[PDB]
């Protein structure tokens, strides 16, 4: 579920961050993708994408609107689904890509890249 | 994201600019306060603002 995504995002990336900064990133941050992730933030959300893919077909859920039990607190965050459930299956596809994006380096240069030169 | 590891030194209030204010992490409050900052950089627990001091600050129990 979108609104979910952003709450976890806006958690865990550097305070003097936004949303809009990880929205269009690298080849793959954002609507879609294509290519091979650029670097490691971009990797983030590749990997995303691959989860969100395995939810749907694989196991039948709708992942942009799955709903959920997650719990942001001491910096982390906690799926409380249960193991097995589509939510769950989500919650666990946001929650490492919200992970991933705090720990991962923002290179300044990777935001807003050029697509048709650097995804191909 | 992890914590501001300068969130308990204390803010550097040294002259190096003309002043301007800013809030740096009081332990003993749990809160952030407003001081005079003199841009000296001595140490980071000094942000623009309450909620930036708060979101690289705030202790999480
Ligand atoms: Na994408
Ligand atoms: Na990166």
């Amino acid at each position: 579920n979108l609104i979910n995504f952003m709450e976890m995002i806006r958690y865990t990336i550097p305070c003097e961050k936004t949303w809009g900064e990880y929205a269009d990133y690298g080849c793959y941050c954002g609507a879609g993708g294509s290519g091979r992730p650029i670097d490691a933030l971009d990797r983030c959300c590749y990997v995303h994408d691959n989860c969100y893919g395995d939810a749907e077909k694989k196991h039948k859920c709708n992942p942009k609107t799955q709903s959920y039990s997650y719990k942001l607190t001491k910096r982390t965050i906690i799926c409380y689904g249960a193991a097995g459930t589509c939510a769950r299956i989500v919650c666990d596809c946001d929650r490492t890509a919200a992970l991933c994006f705090g720990n991962s380096e923002y290179i300044e240069g990777h935001k807003n890249i050029d697509t048709a030169r650097f995804c191909q | 994201r992890k914590r501001h590891p300068d969130c308990d030194k204390p803010p550097d209030t040294k002259i190096c600019q003309t002043v301007v204010r800013a809030f740096y992490y009081k332990p003993s409050a749990k809160r952030c306060v407003q001081f005079r900052y003199g841009g000296c950089n001595g140490n980071g627990n000094h942000f623009k603002s309450d909620h930036l001091c708060r979101c690289e600050c705030l202790e999480y129990r």
